[PDB]
RNA sequence: GUGAAGAGGGAAACAACCCAGACCGCCAGCUAAGGUCCCAAAGUCAUGGUUAAGUGGGAAACGAUGUGGGAAGGCCCAGACAGCGUCGAGUCGGCCUGCGCGGAAGAU
RNA sequence: GAUGUCGGCUCAUCACAUCCUGGGGCUGAAGUAGGUCCCAAGGGUAUGGCUGUUCGCCAUUUAAAGUGGUACGCGAGCUGGGUUUAGAACGUCGUGAGACAGUUCGGUCCCUAUCUGCCGUGGGCGCUGGAGAACUGAGGGGGGCUGCUCCUAGUACGAGA
RNA sequence: GCUGAAAGCAUCUAAGCACGAAACUUGCCCCGAGAUGAGUUCUCCCUGACCCUUUAAGGGUCCUGAAGGAACGUUGAAGAC
């Protein structure tokens, strides 16, 4: 998990969600593109 | 929205019962019972009630739910799990799954009201029953035990699914 | 001279209130007004001229948006580092009169009369009071 | 429940394959039952029971009709237990040391010895200051206690000299080393709270 | 300009900010700033909107299918947008703007 | 018309930007062991040599030897080594008296606690006739650390190690 | 994580459901009804006469003196008192 104030999709697979009010991107592809904003 | 719209057609041997926002469809396989959000105004057709913003997406939920359990008490779901690892192996007792994950100690899975467990092989486990969620949970706490690692694939897995490996 | 109620001569009645979906503090503005007897014409800010009000089923008190969870109450211990909070949801599940008695304390006076007028507050958790002898009149706030 | 004793003293056992236990010997006479508590009466489950004997003329006429309503004699003094949902007691009945016949463990309440005004040293393990190096007046004493302005008070709770001992002290999951009904002791692997002669309370260990 | 050398009302409390300049008395009335659910005097006022964060009631670059409004585009029943080996109307992503969200750690 | 100033000792108390222990995501994570980020403040969190030292270096421990706030916490609690009185000397500056953000040896630390607070312990009255007991439990406090070995198993993992 | 739309797909979340730590609430130990919101249970004790008067939870008089308490004494593994 990234935990950043800048998330942002990184490749076409990632997929912004928001969850719990926070803002999340999840990639099917890459266990590294896996953000968090905070 | 457009998944609201789509009507659900009831098949021959199925009873449903509107209780106003409780509806219990009654089928072969069984019963399944499901109260709803008040926005849904629930042949089964739903659509948004006044009064509420939300509407169209909590009618779009209430069709997919009521569409699972129409598919539930007929032919219901079936999910496949199969262990892979050097001594992993599975059997069931009645309506408790025992699993050998390479633990120090035994591991025995109780199955809920509903679901029940058949093992065709000692490395496969098959899981049958009406709710479309309750055979989710079953097979996703199945899976927890001992997750598909990362380097060998080995561990419970669905039966679909792919484990990316990778190597050091 | 403006009239001045006399303690002694104060005609107090008793009421009983069902709080089952009530919004909290909406029910507890009215029940502080009464408490307070700011309904009355003879109100006299030194003397307690309010009613009795029984409020039944407290548990069942109502709030709106997150507050069931987020709502918190503090309190401190008197002893250092003893700082102690609950949510609404947990005071409901423990001592749920204690949140109706809570809210109305702080909308009630604060000193020696105040702390009489709350005494006419009694708050019940379920749908049952031992008061059938004060014979209260139903009151719909 | 437990039953109500008084520590005789202390002890050893010595076993077969020359271990000494050091054990305290506690007599354990009949507890009789005299008041059964209940829901609807009390509000909870519980035993009332007395022991041992006390003097007519000190019987007071209160304590006397509350005895001869269970229909036993008086003893020493009244103690409560509270029930399990399991458990059931009739008033004026005896219950005995054999209770504790198959219990390993055990919980041994009493009041432990009183030492009066104790200083931070006893009481609280203060360490003490310089016994020499220019200290003046102040080899025992308890040194700062607070910081400044800030906070500008001492907290609740500061440890202090005062008041040690003479309080409920409770010592949990001591082993059972014999019950001998016989002679009504109960014999406890090591040390329990109180003077020889003083009550002791002892339940089934919780732990 | 005010305080100093200026009281009164407001800004919780708060010389210097806002309103306003106390000759004395009144258990009359109207207003100012500021207010009108309870503490606490007065709208649980009316009509139309926005916000779901207790935002309101601290904090930026920057981040985001939060949500409201506006003007204009591209594609599209010669079948669009994922399915496009498919069936049956919307669909895409810029721009501007209202209100919110994250960014947001401190000592009794 | 005085708010005692460095360090130590004694006794602490809070924050969390976490040192250990607990939970977790990513890893250029095979395993073992790490790295990095997130959650988490319950408890725990060296002794010595040298120096007035705080610190630091060093020796040897430890699961770890956290970072900060508290008048750089704490002298009406202790110390008085440092430092800034008066004595004396060196280097240095000055014709000199003397002087030094240089050094060196010596060199008085008062207070019986009224109030707040805190630790204990009683007396009074109350609680609605009086009295002796046993209680319920609103509420408050205490406690909460962790090593190593063995088994699981030389098993999983690994070309081995 | 499950199921799941908004957004035909996807999505742990919007409705609904599950798991998750020495933190939190309990469980363990101690205090604790001045908890003036002063609670509960058990037991014990007292079952006379009379007068006046702004007549009211009024004030005396004689008789009575309980349960129990305190005091005093001998004291304690209790204690500065
Ligand atoms: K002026
Ligand atoms: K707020
Ligand atoms: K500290
Ligand atoms: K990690
Ligand atoms: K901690
Ligand atoms: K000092
Ligand atoms: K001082
Ligand atoms: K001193
Ligand atoms: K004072
Ligand atoms: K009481
Ligand atoms: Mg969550
Ligand atoms: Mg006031
Ligand atoms: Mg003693
Ligand atoms: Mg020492
Ligand atoms: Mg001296
Ligand atoms: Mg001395
Ligand atoms: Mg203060
Ligand atoms: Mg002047
Ligand atoms: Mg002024
Ligand atoms: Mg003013
Ligand atoms: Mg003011
Ligand atoms: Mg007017
Ligand atoms: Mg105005
Ligand atoms: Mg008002
Ligand atoms: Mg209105
Ligand atoms: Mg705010
Ligand atoms: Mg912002
Ligand atoms: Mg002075
Ligand atoms: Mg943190
Ligand atoms: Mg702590
Ligand atoms: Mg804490
Ligand atoms: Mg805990
Ligand atoms: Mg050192
Ligand atoms: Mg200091
Ligand atoms: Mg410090
Ligand atoms: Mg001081
Ligand atoms: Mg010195
Ligand atoms: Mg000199
Ligand atoms: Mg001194
Ligand atoms: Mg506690
Ligand atoms: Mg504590
Ligand atoms: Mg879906
Ligand atoms: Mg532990
Ligand atoms: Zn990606």
């Amino acid at each position: 998990m990234k935990v950043r104030a800048s998330v942002k999709k990184l490749c076409r697979n990632c997929k912004i969600v928001k969850r719990d009010g926070v803002i999340r991107v999840i990639c099917s592809a890459e266990p590294k593109h896996k953000q968090r904003q905070g | 929205s457009r998944v609201a719209k789509a009507p659900v057609v009831v098949p021959a041997g199925v009873d449903v019962k509107i209780n106003g926002q409780v509806i219990t469809i009654k089928g072969k396989n069984g019963e399944l019972t499901r109260t709803l959000n008040d926005a849904v105004e629930v042949t089964l057709t739903f659509g948004p009630r006044d009064g509420y913003a939300d509407g169209w997406a909590q009618a779009g939920t209430a069709r997919a739910l009521l569409n699972s359990m129409v598919i539930g008490v007929t032919e219901g779901f079936t999910k496949k799990l199969q262990l892979v690892g050097v001594g992993y192996r599975a059997a069931v007792k009645g309506n408790v799954i025992n699993l050998s994950l390479g633990f120090s100690h035994p591991v025995d899975h109780q199955l809920p009201a509903g679901i029940t467990a058949e093992c065709p092989t000692q490395t496969e486990i098959v899981l049958k029953g009406a709710d479309k969620q309750v055979i989710g949970q079953v097979a996703a706490d199945l899976r927890a035990y001992r997750r598909p690692e990362p380097y060998k694939g080995k561990g419970v897995r669905y039966a679909d699914e792919v484990v990316r490996t990778k190597e050091a | 001279k403006t009239f001045t109620a006399k303690p002694e001569t104060v005609k107090r009645d008793w009421y009983v209130v069902d709080a089952t979906g009530k919004t909290l503090g909406r029910l507890a503005t009215e029940l502080a007004r009464r408490l307070r007897g700011k309904h009355k014409a003879e109100y006299t800010p030194h003397v307690d001229t309010g009613d009795y009000i029984i409020v039944l089923n407290a548990d069942k008190v109502a709030v709106t948006g997150n507050k069931r969870t987020d709502k918190v109450y503090y309190h401190h211990t008197g002893h250092i580092g003893g700082i102690k909070q609950a949510t609404f949801e947990e005071m409901i599940a423990r001592r749920p009169e204690r949140v109706i008695e809570i809210a109305v304390k702080g909308m009630l006076p604060k000193g020696p009369l105040g702390r009489a007028m709350f005494r006419k507050l009694k708050v019940y958790a379920g749908n049952e009071h031992n008061h059938a002898a004060q014979q209260p009149q139903v009151l719909d706030i | 429940i437990g039953l109500v004793g008084k520590k005789v003293g202390m002890t050893r056992i010595f076993t077969e394959d020359g271990v000494s236990i050091p054990v305290t010997v506690i007599e354990v006479e009949a507890n009789r039952v005299t008041q059964v508590k209940d829901l609807a009466n009390d509000g909870y489950r519980a035993i009332q029971v007395t022991t041992g004997a006390k003097k007519a003329n000190r019987v007071t006429k209160p304590e006397a009709g509350h005895f001869a309503k269970a229909g036993v004699e008086a003893g020493r003094g009244l103690w409560e237990f509270r029930l399990a949902e399991g458990e059931e007691f009739t008033v004026g009945q005896s219950i005995s040391v054999e209770l504790f016949a198959d219990v390993k463990k055990v919980d041994v309440t009493g009041t432990s010895k009183g030492k009066g005004f104790a200083g931070t040293v006893k009481r609280w393990n203060f360490r003490t200051q310089d016994a020499t190096h220019g200290n003046s007046l102040s080899h025992r004493v308890p040194g700062s206690i607070g910081q400044n302005q800030t906070p500008g008070k001492v907290f609740k709770g500061k440890k202090m000299a005062g008041q040690m001992g003479n309080e409920r002290v409770t010592v949990q999951s001591l082993d059972v080393v014999r019950v001998d009904a016989e002679r009504n002791l109960l014999l406890v692997k090591g040390a329990v709270p109180g003077a020889t002669g003083s009550d002791l309370i002892v339940k089934p260990a919780v732990k």
